[PDB]
């Protein structure tokens, strides 16, 4: 199977940082782009940002220049730096992963997720 | 879904794979005429190209399953008790329609393992090239075993045991498929998408062109007719492309091990690795214009074959794995699957233009003098 670690959630004052890390151990290379995703709660799931494997950086419109996402490729390990927190972010990040299973004259894609951290920020 | 269910839906993947790429296996094992491929290959690929764009509906993939059994029946009996001419124009309809329905049943296949969780794209594949294997293993086990009469061109026993081998598998998929699967129910614009990821269409374009242009009427029909191979020979010689092609889109896959690690290398590598790839053009060539003993040699025609299908399968899988790494622009998941569209797109022009151009050699006079 394919399993991812996230760690790094937690209750933190308005306009703190936090940084999210995110692993992957079953599939080493197949991955192609990981990235977050946030589920505020009774809302659905909404993309925050994806890293794909060439370095190509993608954003929500609602976290330009607030969120910046780095990755290891050394140890397949894709990490979210959160600047200055605000309370409508207060939600449950779930890693994801993209991985393309092409043996041959198809290409299909898989999503994986993790369990994911519940952040909360207030005060 | 525990561990049986699982194990059963795999097989019966495997299964319409293997099934479906049968009739081509066994029309490429017969050594049957050229444009007969050629019109399986056109339909398949305009079939094809129709089916991406069209949300055809899922249910009827067991009524073209029985289709194709029921064309092969058509064969059996066209070859049994039809005339030459009779013959000739039903076969060519029966592969257009085969090729046509074989190429929607693809597509119907892979759109029910995409849209399910542990996707069986992989086991369709591996189906596909186990139909291959299990295509040359047979023919090799039934050579000698079967008188050649050669009524037609084609032996009539040998074409007899592959049909209805390939009619039982028909059936036993149908079969299977019935029992298992379930048939009840902001973007960039493309010429953005076609100019960012153009060397990986460009990439997989050559391959498939050069591959098909070569094989089908050139890597195999052309040195028999101007060396006089024998059919047990031919079999080997055509059979091993099939082996070796199958056996070449795995190691791309297993990049972790540290053999394997240069087999997926880049896309701007791999537009001079198609460069090189046209240096097979003379060495085909030549073996089908020098007496001299060296080319008229059978091992030699077999490696030199087994090279091309390396070759084949191995850069077709590389653009698929490698193309978003080099993607700067198209960034969000719905692009990555709609430029994958446009590769597999690029993929049924090459061989749709792979077939006809070997027609160009007809031109040469590359074929020797009978006596």
């Amino acid at each position: 199977q394919l399993q991812l670690v996230e760690s790094g959630g937690g209750l933190v004052q308005a306009g703190g940082s936090l940084r999210l890390s995110c692993a992957a151990s079953g599939s080493t290379s197949n991955i192609n782009v990981m990235g977050w995703y946030r589920q505020a709660p009774g809302k659905q799931r909404e993309l925050v940002a994806t890293i794909s494997s060439g370095d190509a950086l993608n954003y929500a419109n609602s976290v330009e220049g607030r969120f910046t996402i780095s990755r290891d490729a050394a140890k397949n390990t894709v990490y979210l730096q959160m600047n200055s927190l605000k309370p409508e972010d207060s939600a449950v990040y779930i890693c994801n992963a993209y991985v393309v299973s092409s043996y041959g004259y198809r290409a299909s894609w898989n999503d994986y997720w993790g369990q994911g951290t519940q952040v909360t920020v207030s005060s | 879904l525990s561990s049986k269910q699982h194990f059963m839906l795999s097989l019966t993947f495997i299964l319409i794979g293997l099934s479906s790429l049968n009739v081509w296996n066994t029309a490429l094992g017969l050594n049957i005429n050229f444009k007969y491929n050629t019109f399986q290959i056109t339909g398949l690929v305009c079939s094809s190209i129709v089916a991406l764009f069209v949300e055809i509906p899922k249910i009827m993939l067991p009524f073209l399953l029985g289709g194709l059994s029921i064309l092969c029946a058509g064969f059996q009996i066209s070859h049994s008790f039809f005339t030459d001419t009779q013959f000739d124009t039903y076969c060519l309809v029966a592969f257009i329609v085969i090729g046509v329905v074989a190429g929607l049943a693809q597509t119907i296949a892979f759109n029910i393992g995409s849209t399910m969780e542990d996707n069986m794209g992989g086991y369709m594949s591996a189906g596909i090239g186990i139909s291959g294997v299990f295509i040359f293993v047979i023919n090799l086990l039934l050579d000698q075993f079967v008188s050649p009469e050669k009524h037609y061109g084609v032996n009539k026993a040998k074409l007899l045991a592959l049909y209805i081998i390939c009619e039982l598998c028909l059936i036993l998929a149908i079969v299977f498929c019935v029992c298992n699967l379930d048939l009840t129910n902001a973007t960039l614009s493309y010429m953005e998408l076609f100019k960012d990821s153009y060397k990986a269409i460009l990439t997989m374009f050559l391959v498939n062109w050069l591959t098909l242009q070569l094989f089908p009427g050139v890597g195999h029909k052309k040195w028999q007719e101007s060396h006089n191979i024998s059919d047990y020979n031919v079999t080997i010689i055509v059979g091993m492309f099939q082996v070796f092609d199958f056996l070449s889109r795995y190691p791309p896959n297993l990049t972790h091990i540290k053999i394997f690690k240069n087999f997926t290398f880049s896309l701007n590598k791999l537009l001079v690795a198609n460069s090189l790839r046209l240096l097979f053009i003379p060495w085909f060539i030549l073996n089908a214009c020098v007496d001299h003993p060296f080319f008229k040699n059978i091992v030699q025609q077999c490696v030199c074959m087994a090279m091309l299908a390396f070759t084949n399968g191995w850069f077709n899988t590389v653009p698929f794995l490698v193309f978003v790494k080099e993607l700067k622009k198209a960034k969000k998941k719905k692009e990555i699957e709609i430029i994958s569209t446009f590769l597999v797109i690029a993929m049924f022009v090459g061989l749709f233009c792979g077939i006809w151009t070997t027609y160009i050699y007809n031109l040469f006079n590359i074929v020797l003098p009978k006596p």
